[PDB]
This record gives structure tokens, C-alpha cells and sequence, in this order.
């Protein structure tokens, strides 16, 4: 229902200074576009309108981007910032769950002293002579603010600007729709680890591992979503639910448990 | 000439705020000629592009069966918004235009009362949990079960029958595992309708509820 | 009830269930205090499948009582 | 220089049917001489007529504001649709915008405990029911008290707070006579949330919850 | 053109003994060509050179903030001694001065309850204990738990929230393994607040708290 485009950034920092350039990789997986991008880049009350005869635009000017691929609606707004300032956190554009997420913050042409990373406007980790915050798995528990401090060499001390971490899920939470729940005994019903991936994560290869109650289905994980059963007995009739993963196994969420009951 | 016919939305695709109402306008008997038609939607007498149509099937009876469907925002139908589904058709020398709203009339709230499965099943494999839902009008009203706030799929509802004081009531059976009702699960029957507080209620149920947990009395050999 | 049959119920018509057969289902409306009164009621079902072609459960205010006092026996 | 706070709408509204949501964009430090503000209102980025503005209000500071209020059915905000308010001033060099859509966040079923009024306030002639309402994300929550199928207005709910997982967490206290407590009053917590099935889920509390005073008689012969 | 602001002490710092209280009052706005500002600090009519100014620091947007940390002792903000910090800015021609002090009305003492974690929490595995802390005024609570003299840090307590009566109230909650709670420990919820008497009280709270009694009276013979 959401033909919406999304920008790719690289370098994947939403902040840089104002000596760099930064590219928007208007992607759109279904609905490809290898050309006639309307990059509807707005600032202070603009519309430029600047389109590309490819899927990457590199700029270095700050605002607020979006694309416009052939067929399908505006992209989804990125707001950029090219600053002078003396300190910059810089931060991923959008982070999943699972993603191995590295929260630098580097100074303008200077070594910065005594970094102190913050989170939710207060102290998360010290890094001594350090600018790089390294998160090994990102999760829920990350959220909110983030900004750091660190000292100048004499002038003053400096905060860097508030990047707003907001972890989304790689993929909808897994449901076990099965063709039937009440299968008479000797039947095929064909087991659906429905989900629907996030975009941004497309792809992805997911693996589905079917379980019966606490038995692993099949043998460990496929990557199709159709468990397709042959014959149902009594024997086998207690709660279903289904693991989807990445490639790492790094992320793995698991459906809600629906029971199945065999009809005689 | 075709000829317009029309099915409200169902009671289900108009109560869940989860799913969405597709009115649909049913019409048959388009002559082979003239097989383009279009259709037109008022909200109060305004037109909306919204509004999409499934492509036209011939049926056995050679006669293309074309039908528009529009998608309704659930409080414009609960308030009792009219639509009117335009047949336009050549042969017809005029825009048949017919009317529907809500089905009006006083509601009356839906009393729940699930009620535990007898003893004398529990020796069968499959326990049977029942919710009666009675004193309610109109019937346009869907009955869900949950368990641990997932739904169950093992769950059949009588039709709505007219009762002795002019209302309605239904029905709605569960079918579970005995050992799931034998670990004292909780099994919640979840009923929708206009009448109600939110338009829904969710009167739960577990393993023993009727009897108080006071003192239970044994006696052995 | 008490051995002659009453009007005043409804019974839902027949709905197929998962395994094929059906099921149905029979409110009878009694005045609260007379329900009270512990009387007892009885409903009746004539099927052709049914040894005999009948078959009666009777329930009544102690049947269905919560029964707190659980008085359950141990071998 | 006018300036332009625009509001989601309240949680409670994107999610029952029977309350109409709305998101509203206010123009404040609007001076005496520019008493005209013309609103365009974008439906991701398409121009909507059924926005509803209220009149002018005077101000204490020598000011005014206008508010704009766009009826949206919940389908729409439920699925993370962005809204633009256009603000067309003379006083203004250029229309700003301003962006609102429901935040985008992995869902988390909100799992819903009420406990009991502890032993101390019998004592008191009020005792103060709780619903915790634990791990859910976003932080779009709506708790509302029911008993007997019937609302209750004597209510207060803490507003969400983030926990160690993330997730929040909130409280609600029903302030009731003990009386009513004292005797079977069944009081229901109902909530409502994104990730719940159905977007609802109801939990029972009354004066017989979880009383394992059990005399565990054992005659033995 | 800077601006100030003066924040009061944290509610738990000026209750509590071992931490220490400071008021802060903080610039913003401060402009590279101006930054040089002094701080003038009264504590109700005598000036103080007890006060810490930290060092001048730059924001991202090139506005230097300044904050000057006073530390208090805890029976001047009790009694409600009106603090002010008069800033020195060279835009504004003369320096900037802003009162505060304790919130001044008629105390009332919290009535702290604890409860215990709902029976069907008790399968999860962690449970979570709660302290509703009831009627107080004003909304100046510090709450902490206690298990044995050492004090918990998995706990998280929501704001304080104004009650029908004018008064507040604010719960707490307390995540432990349920390998802890089902043990027997006992969890005390401490409450300081300015009303109470000695400015404390100690809930006790264990896993026997909401049993009344319990019989497993057998007669073997
Ligand atoms: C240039 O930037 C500065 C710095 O602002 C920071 O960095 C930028 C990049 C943005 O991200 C800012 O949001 C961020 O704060 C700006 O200075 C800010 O100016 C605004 C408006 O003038 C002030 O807001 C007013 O502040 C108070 C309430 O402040 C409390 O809550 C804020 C939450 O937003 C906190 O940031 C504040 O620190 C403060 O919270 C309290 O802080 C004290 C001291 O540490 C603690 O002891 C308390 O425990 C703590 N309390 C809580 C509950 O956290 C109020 O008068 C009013 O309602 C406004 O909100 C900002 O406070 C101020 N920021 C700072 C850090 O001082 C400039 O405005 C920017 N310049 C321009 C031209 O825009
Ligand atoms: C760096 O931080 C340490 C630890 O907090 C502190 O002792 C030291 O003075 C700081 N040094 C500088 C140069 O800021
Ligand atoms: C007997 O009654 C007690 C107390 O009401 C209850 O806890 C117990 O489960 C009952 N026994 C059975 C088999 O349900
Ligand atoms: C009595 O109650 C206890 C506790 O629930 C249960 O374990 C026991 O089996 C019961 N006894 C009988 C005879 O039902
Ligand atoms: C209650 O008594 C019965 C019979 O002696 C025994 O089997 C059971 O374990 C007891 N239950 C409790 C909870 O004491
Ligand atoms: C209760 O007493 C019975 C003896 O009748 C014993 O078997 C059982 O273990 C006891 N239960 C508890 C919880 O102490």
C-alpha cells in the first residue's frame, strides 16, 4: 500500500561538515529506475527540483531530500546537515535491529580530549581520546538522544549535535497462517511463516524454521516459507510457531504460537 | 439495460478498526454490446476516485458480472453515511442511482456470558468452551476468541437468531485440548458490536472460574 | 421441567463444525428466583443416530453449582 | 514572526472506532493586521478539502491563533501516513510545513496486569485499583477503566516511562469507593495499542482475585 | 539575546543525606563576541562565592551554554529560602536576575501501598513488584527499594501525577527474578518526602504478603 522509494546515504553519517559530499541512492527494488529522478530537495521554503538521468545524487548542500522515482510516490524525507561546527555526531540514517551500529563523533580538523558520549541527556560511556561508540547489537533498549562532549584543546569544551537513534524491526513479527488449522487426519496443510519484510531490508534472504511444540520441523532452516505437511496425525496436533532470521542468525524473532488441531 | 444490485459491508470488516469495509455493488445482466460501465460514489452526494472495480467476468449465462468496491472509513459507516453506487451504461437511457446507509434503529448493547464446559466432557479428549452472546440488535456483530492475546482459529458461531423480547442471540464454541484447559489457560471470548462501551468486550474466562478458591476437601484410603 | 416440557427457549439452527458433523445450540429463559428455587430442567434431543432415538441430561442448580467444597476423593 | 506547533492526534482517538481522530496545526503570534490564514492540508502530499478551521482566538500577549482540524480515518495513521499544514500569511516570507506521522517502531504487545488494593487501604474509605500495563512500544497507549459494562471517570494514568528494555510501561489507578470493592464489583481494565490483537485486550480484577487461602483438608483412613 | 534559567535541585538530592543538592542556573545564547559571564548568587539576600561555575561550553549551533552549579544544604531549601542567580550578559544593558524556590502549599504525607505482582505475572520470568505512593504534596518524592539493606537498581518509578483530590501520586516498579521473589525475600519500598514524619517510610512487601493465611490442616488418622 506504500510504493514509497527510500535514499541510501553514503558515507552513512546523516551529519557531515561542510568539506564533504555525501550520495543519495534513490532505491526502489520493485519499480526500478535506472533513470528520471526528481530529487525534490527542499531547504528554506524551496522546491529545487533537480533531476538526475541516474539513481545517485551526490550533493554537499544541507536540507531536506527526497526522490522520485518513475511510477511511484515521493520518497520517504532525509534530512541532512552540512555543519561547521566544532564537534559532529555523526550517526546512521536509520538503524535495524541486529545492525552493527557505530556511533562516531569526530571534531572539525581537531583532536578532541576526553569524549564523553551521552544518551537520554545523560552518561552512557567515557571514551578516552576515543571517537568512535561502537554498539554491538542494537535492540529496543537503544533509543532516544544521543550527543558528545569532549574538550577542545584549550578554547572550550563542546557538545555535538542530537542524533535520534530509533530502531526499527528488520521484518514484521512473524504469523503462523496455516492453510487450515482444522485439518482432518491424513491431510496436507501447508504451513505459512507470514512476514512482511521492511524494504530497506529486501534483499535479505529470510529463513524460516518451523517448530511443533518444542521439536525443530524439517531440518533447521529453509529458506521458503511454505512448511508444506503431508499427512496430519493425532499425534502431531499441538502449538505451531515459526523463527524467521537474517543471514547471521543475528536477528531472530518468533511467531506467536497458534495451535493446530487435527479433526476425526 | 443492466441491472444494479448491492451487499453492505460485513459486520466483521466494519468493526475491527484492524480491517477495512469493501462495499460492493453487484451487477449482472450487461449486455455483450455495451460491456464498459461506470461507476460513480457519493459521500453525501460527493464524488470519490477512490473507489476501484473488479474487472468484468462473463459467467456461464453470457453476461458480464462487473462490481465496484469502495473503500470505507469505519466511523463515516458507523454514523450512517449514504452512498450511492451510479450504474452509467448506454443501453440504460438513465444513471441508475441507488441508495445505502447504516440500517437504522436503536441498538442495544450485547450482555456476555461465557460460560465454563461441564464436567462430564472432561473425560473426552476435546473440551468445548461456549459464549452466549444474547440481548443485542441489529445482528451486525462478530465474535472473536483469544488466548494469551492471540487469536484462536478453532472457534464456530451459530447465526444471530431472533429472540423472545425482539433482540438477538448467538453463540460460539471453542474446541480446545484437554490439557490445555487441565494447566488453567485463559480463554477469552471477544465480542463486537455498535451497542457496546468501545464497540468491543472481551469477557475472559480460565480453568475453574465459577468455583471460589476457598478450600478444597480430600479424603483418602 | 419436572417431567413436562415448557415454551418459552430458542435453539440456534444447526452449524457444521470442524469435523464435519454439527453442532447447535438451546437457551431456555427462566425467571431468576425460579431458577433459584433449585429446580431441576432437563433438555432432550431426538436424533436418528442415537440409540434408543433419545437421550436426556438433566442440570439444575446444584449440578451446575461452582461447588468451593470440592469433596474429591483420592484412590 | 508566526510560528507553527502541529499535534498528533491523541492516542485514544487513533484507535477506536467510536472516537473520530484529528491532527491539528496552531499559528500563534499572529498579529492585529493579518487576521487571514489560508490552510492547505496534505494527505501525503495530496490536497484534502475536509479540513475543518476553527476561528480566531484572541490572545492574553497581543496575539492570535488560528487552528486547523483534519479528520482522518485510522487506517490512515495506523499505517504511518505523513501530514503537511501549509500556512499561507502575508506576514510570512515563504508557507512553512510541518510533518506529522505516528512514529515508526518495532510494536510490542503490551502485556496488561491489574493488581488488587493492598491490605492497608481497607482501612481508608477509597481503596485505589492498578493496572500495569508493561513492555510496549510506541509509547501510543490509551487506558480506560470499565465495570459492568459501563466507563468509569474516576481514574488517573501515569504517562508512559521508558523501562531498561525499552519498552514503556505505565500505571493506572481507579479511585472507588470501598464499598463497591467490598462487595462483587467486577472492575475491567481496558486498553489499547497498536500491537495487540484486535487493539484491544481486557483484564478482569475484582474483590476474589487470587486468593490462595486454600485449607488443604486430608482425612486419611 | 542570551537567556537564563534556574533549575531546582533534584527531589531526591534535597531529601537525602549522602547526595548532595545544587541549584543550577543555566545560560544559552551566549554569543562568542559576549561570552564572558559572571554570576551573581543570592541566596536570599546575601551574596555566596561558595558557587562552582563550570567551565564555558559550545553547543553544536555555536551558542556557547554556561551552567553555574550552587550547592545547598538541605534545611535552606526546606524552608523554602528563594534562591536567585542574577546573570551579567553584555546584550541584555543590565544583568538578568531569576527567582526560584521551594513550591510552596500546605504539605500533605504520602500514603506509600505496595502490591504484589499480579498471579499471572508469576509465570513470567521476571517478576515485578510496584509502590503506589498516594496523596502528597508537592510532587517532590525521591522513592527507592531496599531487599536487605543494599538498595536495587532495576527499578524504575513514573513521574508524579496530579490526582481529583489536588493532590499527586506516583508508583514505582521493581524488576527481580522470579528465583528471588519466590524464595521469601523481602522488599522494603522507601518513600522521602518532606511531609512525612522523619521524612520516610518503609513498606515491607514478600511473597506472604497477600495470602492471609494458609491451613494445610490434614487429620491423619
Ligand atoms: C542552541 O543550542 C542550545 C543547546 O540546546 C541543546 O542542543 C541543541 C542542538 C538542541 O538539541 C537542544 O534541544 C539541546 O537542548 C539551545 O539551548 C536550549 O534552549 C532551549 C530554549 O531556549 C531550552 O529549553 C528550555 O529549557 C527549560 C527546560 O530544560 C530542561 O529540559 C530540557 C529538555 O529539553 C533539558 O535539555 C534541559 O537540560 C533541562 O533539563 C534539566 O537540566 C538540568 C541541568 O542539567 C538538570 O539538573 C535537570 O534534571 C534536567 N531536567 C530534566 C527533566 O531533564 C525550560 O525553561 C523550557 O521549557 C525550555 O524547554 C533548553 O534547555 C536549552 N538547552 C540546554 C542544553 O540548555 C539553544 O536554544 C540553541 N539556540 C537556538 C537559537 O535555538
Ligand atoms: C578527563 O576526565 C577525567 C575523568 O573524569 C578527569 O579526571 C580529567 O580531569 C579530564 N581531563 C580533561 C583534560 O578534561
Ligand atoms: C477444588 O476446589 C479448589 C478450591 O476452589 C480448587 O482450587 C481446585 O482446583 C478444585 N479442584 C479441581 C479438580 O478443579
Ligand atoms: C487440593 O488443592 C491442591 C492445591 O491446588 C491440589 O494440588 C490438590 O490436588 C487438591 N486436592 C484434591 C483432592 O483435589
Ligand atoms: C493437599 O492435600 C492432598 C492430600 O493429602 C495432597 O496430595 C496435596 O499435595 C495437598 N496440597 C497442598 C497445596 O498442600
Ligand atoms: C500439605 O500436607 C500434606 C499432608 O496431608 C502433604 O502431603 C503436602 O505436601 C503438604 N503441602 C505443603 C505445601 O506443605
Amino acid at each position: 500500500r506504500t510504493p514509497r522509494p527510500i535514499i541510501f546515504l553514503q558515507p552513512p553519517w546523516t551529519t557531515v561538515f561542510q568539506g564533504e559530499r555525501v550520495t543519495l541512492t534513490c532505491k526502489g527494488f520493485r519499480f526500478y529506475s535506472p533513470q528520471k529522478t526528481k530529487w525534490y530537495h527542499r531547504y528554506l521554503g524551496k522546491e529545487i527540483l533537480r533531476e538526475t538521468p541516474d539513481n545517485i545524487l551526490e550533493v554537499q548542500e544541507s536540507g531536506e531530500y527526497r526522490c522520485q522515482a518513475q511510477g511511484s510516490p515521493l520518497s520517504s524525507p532525509v534530512h541532512l546537515d552540512f555543519s561547521s561546527a566544532s564537534l559532529i555526531l555523526q550517526a546512521p540514517l536509520s538503524v535495524f535491529e541486529g545492525d552493527s551500529v557505530v556511533l562516531r563523533c569526530r571534531a572539525k580538523a581537531e583532536v578532541t580530549l576526553n569524549n564523553t558520549i551521552y544518551k537520554n541527556d545523560n552518561v552512557l560511556a567515557f571514551l578516552n581520546k576515543r571517537t568512535d561508540f561502537h554498539i554491538p547489537h542494537a535492540c529496543l533498549k537503544d533509543n532516544g538522544a544521543y550527543r558528545c562532549t569532549g574538550y577542545k584543546e584549550s578554547c572550550c569544551p563542546v557538545s555535538s549535535n542530537t542524533v535520534k537513534i530509533q530502531v526499527q524491526e528488520p521484518f514484521t513479527r512473524p504469523v503462523l497462517r496455516a492453510s487450515s488449522f482444522q485439518p482432518i487426519s491424513g491431510n496436507p496443510v501447508t504451513l505459512t511463516c507470514e512476514t512482511q519484510l521492511s524494504l530497506e531490508r529486501s534483499d535479505v534472504p529470510l529463513r524460516f524454521r518451523f517448530f511443533r511444540d518444542d521439536q525443530t520441523l524439517g531440518l533447521g532452516w529453509s529458506l521458503s516459507p511454505n512448511f508444506q505437511i503431508t499427512a496430519m496425525w493425532s499425534k502431531d496436533s499441538g502449538f505451531y510457531w515459526c523463527k524467521a532470521a537474517t543471514m547471521p542468525y543475528s536477528v531472530i524473532s518468533d511467531s506467536p504460537r497458534s495451535w493446530i488441531q487435527v479433526q476425526i | 439495460g443492466p441491472s444494479v444490485f448491492l451487499f453492505p459491508p460485513k459486520p466483521k470488516d466494519t468493526l475491527m478498526i484492524s480491517r477495512t469495509p469493501e462495499v460492493t455493488c453487484v451487477v449482472v445482466d450487461v449486455s455483450h454490446e455495451d460491456p464498459e460501465v461506470k461507476f460513480n460514489w457519493y459521500v453525501d452526494g460527493v464524488e470519490v476516485h477512490n473507489a476501484k472495480t473488479k474487472p468484468r467476468e462473463e459467467q456461464y449465462n453470457s453476461t458480464y458480472r462487473v462490481v465496484s468496491v469502495l473503500t470505507v472509513c469505519h466511523q463515516d459507516w458507523l454514523n450512517g453515511k449514504e452512498y450511492k453506487c451510479k450504474v452509467s451504461n448506454k443501453a440504460l437511457p438513465a444513471p441508475i442511482e441507488k441508495t445505502i446507509s447504516k440500517a437504522k434503529g436503536q441498538p442495544r448493547e450485547p450482555q456476555v456470558y461465557t460460560l465454563p464446559p461441564s464436567r462430564d466432557e472432561l473425560t473426552k479428549n476435546q473440551v468445548s468452551l461456549t459464549c452466549l452472546v444474547k440481548g443485542f440488535y441489529p445482528s451486525d456483530i462478530a465474535v472473536e476468541w483469544e488466548s494469551n492475546g492471540q487469536p484462536e482459529n478453532n472457534y464456530k458461531t451459530t447465526p444471530p437468531v431472533l429472540d423472545s423480547d425482539g433482540s438477538f442471540f448467538l453463540y460460539s464454541k471453542l474446541t480446545v485440548d484437554k490439557s490445555r484447559w487441565q494447566q488453567g489457560n485463559v480463554f477469552s471470548c471477544s465480542v463486537m458490536h455498535e451497542a457496546l462501551h468501545n464497540h468491543y468486550t472481551q469477557k475472559s474466562l480460565d480453568k475453574s472460574t465459577g468455583k471460589p478458591t476457598l478450600y478444597n476437601v480430600s479424603l483418602i484410603m
